[PDB]
RNA sequence: AUUGGGCGUAAAGCAAGCGCAGGCGGAUUGAAAAGUCUGGUGUUAAAGGCAGCUGCUUAACAGUUGUAUGCAUUGGAAAC
RNA sequence: GGCGAAGGCGAAAACUUAGGCCAUUACUGACGCUUAGGCUUGAAAGUGUGGGGAGCAAAUAGGAUUAGAUACCCUAGUAGUCCACACCGUAAACGAUAGAUACUAGCUGUCGGGGCGAUCCCCUCGGUAGUGAAGUUAACACAUUAAGUAUCUCGCCUGG
RNA sequence: GGUGCAUGGUUGUCGUCAGCUCGUGUCGUGAGAUGUUGGGUUAAGUCCCGCAACGAGCGCAACCCUUAUCGUUAGUUACA
């Protein structure tokens, strides 16, 4: 019953996920299904690529490719096979018409990256790597490392039923009446024999007070 | 010397017949006019004893804090004793978890002198509402913590003006290891005081001298000479 | 103990 | 050091909403030279609780002077009617107790006694037991110098 | 539960009193002889235990040596 | 508030009387505690003989209450409710502390005697009450009228 | 084709009420109280003098948007 704070701050204090447009009710949903296609396969079928967020700006069979990951050895890599291939299976599920030429640049430490936090909280589980050490371990490497607020959850079975511990954790601070409290925050599925677990981390990227205004 | 006797004119006197046997050492013959007369031997006696300690302490160089919270008269007076004497001090309720627990509160007089500093720095840095309101928090940090904001590890030594209404005060010293000395007032448990001093602490007129006396004690560690117990000049009273 | 010096 | 656990107590609260769950566990620490404490910690979790309660047996440290493994005089542990008796045992015989007591008695530093708890068998009333037992011990010297004499006879 | 529990609210003080025997009970002087300790003779069988040896390959075991628990008992020891 | 072994004992008396308390500097000298057995009373109800039924009211009836009124209220009414004889011996018959000899912090209120001596208080021998130390009891809580440490004698507890 | 009496996800509910916790220290052999436990104020645990306690987290309020007022950039495909 909850709102989510990450849809919560959108639109007013960060870049957008995705700011083009075309026209309308005529083809639409194929490009905002082609783009979420891209989302998918960098959000599943790279375990290791680490990737912070997705920025697709498409104009008229014109499309930048913004891609920004924390882990870039497996994308250029050695003999550039990754991006070849990567590449030319876009431009199939693309179209044959559109231009890629993609970005790469690293980002400040992500240690404040809410979605890789995710993705080692799943190499834990997949791992039958027990919760707690998990979550130690993802705390001291977002917290020494310098930031605000983090809160994270598990829902699901810790191998067995009849689910008996499933609690909350915050060490830090977050407030939810205060639109100016800009946050990052990942929801993942992680898979076992047992079922899907629900794992939520929200992740404090401190105050941006006296800016008022998105850029 | 010390231990002066013809000054020391109102040194006895205590509530109406609620002593405890406890004290019972201190109080030799019998008084049928509801009071205590204790006896100058074994007053003077605590006193020399008591100077010695302090200034034994005092030798020490060490951190020293006083504590009151009963009539104004004894808060103005230690508050004096504070401009006079270079120590802390409270002015108000005492404080739990204070000596019994350090970092409880040393983090609360650091951000004290956090707010210090930022309004060294700020003058013309902030808006009107919050300049008054963070005055106002200045305010009621030092209510508590402006005299105490010169330790910067848990204290060697204090003094007690009254063994009763601060009890917590001295539970929490005897529970840690370090000493203390009080002006012990009788019905007081002897147990829990270790250096005791037998004279009047709730009239006003004793209180007065024995804080004087015990400030002139404590004052040689600075080379700044003694007012009292050797002057002729008797002492101030006034009250209405 | 009356002896810290 | 090395601090056994004894007792894991699973306990917890109830208030409006239900049953929050918060467990209790008893830590007792020693050096084996006379050093004794004991820790009592309410928690959620395991390691934290044991943590604070090995902090609280650390804050609360107290040591008794050996002879050679045994109890020179015959005590008692008068504690909320539930009493441990301890006997003399000879210069060398092994541990004899029962868990909690056997713990205790060799993380004290003694290696032989005689013990026996009467009474309940609830963990801190036989820890609060034993504590008064050695507690209300005393050496040789200590009655040589309540008496004139002050040498072994 | 003498050694080693209790009887205010957990099981438990008779609703109380007058109150035989029966168990106790202020202090001393002197004789005392039932307890209390020192003395050995009769035993308390032996075997069985407790310890030391001997032997069957050590042990199991058997034997060997002393070991004690209880009443007579004649001297005496003097506080209870 | 005081006595009474317990229950209880309140208008006024007279009588026969019972047990205390206080100084006992007098007298006798261990006669003092308990006492399972044996006896002395026994809150109320009820039982069997005489007064009375003034009020009261178990039961019975009538009227309302709700599906239900043998109870909840009103009207009367049944013996008993007292005074005399003989019973019956059960009470949450409570301080839920068996009965005596010791000692132990205090503090306050209150009844009697002695001297003191207008009432007002100063003490002592005592009882009646709260407060509250150590110490004890699991806790509540007890404390100079112990549930504290002692000790003695009779009874009771060994699960509903 | 199943089983929310395995699950994620989302949602209803008490309720846009206002309370629920934790860190450190303390009383209590323990449960647990402790802060949050008294009063002044509204919507509030909003704030404050306290009080063996000092702080921290969520709770709402502030900046978020819209509307009611005016100064200015723009006067068109609204003014004319």
């Amino acid at each position: 019953q909850k709102v989510n704070s990450n849809g919560l701050r959108f639109g007013i204090n960060k870049n957008w996920i995705s700011r083009w447009t075309a026209n309308s009710h005529a083809q639409t949903a194929k490009w905002l299904i082609e783009d979420e296609k891209i989302r998918n396969l960098f959000f599943v079928n790279y375990r290791n690529a680490q990737v912070s967020n997705v920025e697709i700006e498409r104009t008229q069979a014109t499309v930048d490719v913004f891609v920004y990951a924390a882990q870039p050895a497996f994308l250029i890599g050695s003999e550039n096979k990754n991006i070849q291939k990567i590449t030319k299976q876009i431009k199939q599920i693309i179209g044959r018409t559109t231009n890629l030429d993609l970005t790469i640049n690293e980002i400040g430490s992500p240690m404040l990256s809410a979605r890789i936090i995710a993705r080692d909280l799943a190499n834990a589980i997949e791992a039958r790597v027990p919760l707690r050490t998990a979550m130690r371990q993802s705390l001291i490497k977002v917290l020494k490392a310098g930031a605000n607020g983090i809160k994270v959850l598990v829902s699901g079975r810790l191998n067995g039923a009849e689910i008996a511990r499933d609690k909350m954790y915050i060490e830090g601070n977050m407030p939810l009446s205060t639109l100016r409290a800009d946050i990052d925050y990942a929801l993942e599925k992680a898979q076992t024999t047992y079922g899907v677990i629900g794992v939520k981390v929200w992740i404090n990227r401190g105050m941006i007070y006296t800016k008022g205004l998105n850029r | 010397s010390l231990a002066k006797l013809g000054e020391m004119r109102t040194h006895v006197g205590m509530v109406k017949r609620y002593w405890n046997p406890k004290m019972g050492f201190f109080i030799e013959p019998e008084r049928k006019h509801n009071n205590d007369h204790f006896v100058l031997e074994l007053q003077r006696q605590s006193l020399q004893t008591a100077y010695n300690y302090v200034k034994e302490v005092a030798q020490n160089n060490g951190q020293i804090l006083f504590v009151g919270t009963k009539n104004d008269y004894v808060k103005k007076l230690v508050n004096n004793i504070a401009k006079r004497v270079d120590v802390a001090f409270i002015t108000q309720r005492w404080l739990g978890g204070t000596l019994t627990n350090f970092k409880t509160l040393s983090i609360s007089i650091n951000k004290l002198n956090k707010l210090v500093e930022k309004q060294a720095e700020n003058a013309a840095d902030l808006t009107k509402k919050e300049n008054l309101m963070l005055s106002r928090e200045i305010e009621r940090l030092e209510k508590f913590f402006g005299g105490v904001k010169s330790l910067k590890r848990l204290p060697n030594l204090l003094i007690v003006d009254d063994p009763v209404y601060e009890k917590n005060a001295v539970a929490e010293a005897n529970i840690l290891r370090i000493p203390v000395v009080a002006l012990c007032n009788t019905n007081t448990n002897p147990e829990l005081v270790d250096f005791i001093i037998p004279a009047n602490n709730h009239q006003p007129q004793s209180t007065c001298l024995l804080m004087n006396l015990l400030a002139d004690a404590v004052a040689e560690a600075k080379a700044m000479p003694t007012m009292f117990a050797y002057k002729p000049d008797e002492e101030i009273q006034i009250e209405i | 103990m009356g002896n810290f010096d | 050091f090395e601090e056994r656990i004894v007792k894991l107590k699973r306990i917890s609260k109830t208030t409006k909403g239900g049953r929050n769950m918060r467990f209790s566990v008893l830590v007792v620490v020693g050096n084996r030279k006379g050093k004794i404490g004991y820790g009592i910690a309410k928690a959620l979790e395991v390691p934290n609780a044991i943590k604070k309660a090995i902090k609280a047996a650390h804050n609360s440290l107290h040591t008794i002077e050996i002879h050679k493994g045994s109890i020179y005089h015959e005590v008692i542990g008068r504690s909320g009617a539930s009493r441990v008796l301890l006997k003399p045992a000879p210069q060398g015989t092994g541990i004899i107790a029962g868990g909690a007591i056997r713990a205790i008695i060799e993380l004290a530093g003694y290696s032989d006694i005689y013990t026996k708890n009467l009474g309940r068998n609830t963990p801190i009333n036989m820890i609060h037991a034993t504590m008064d037992g050695i507690l209300k011990q005393l050496s040789p010297r200590r009655v040589a110098i309540l008496r004139n004499k002050n040498l072994n006879e």
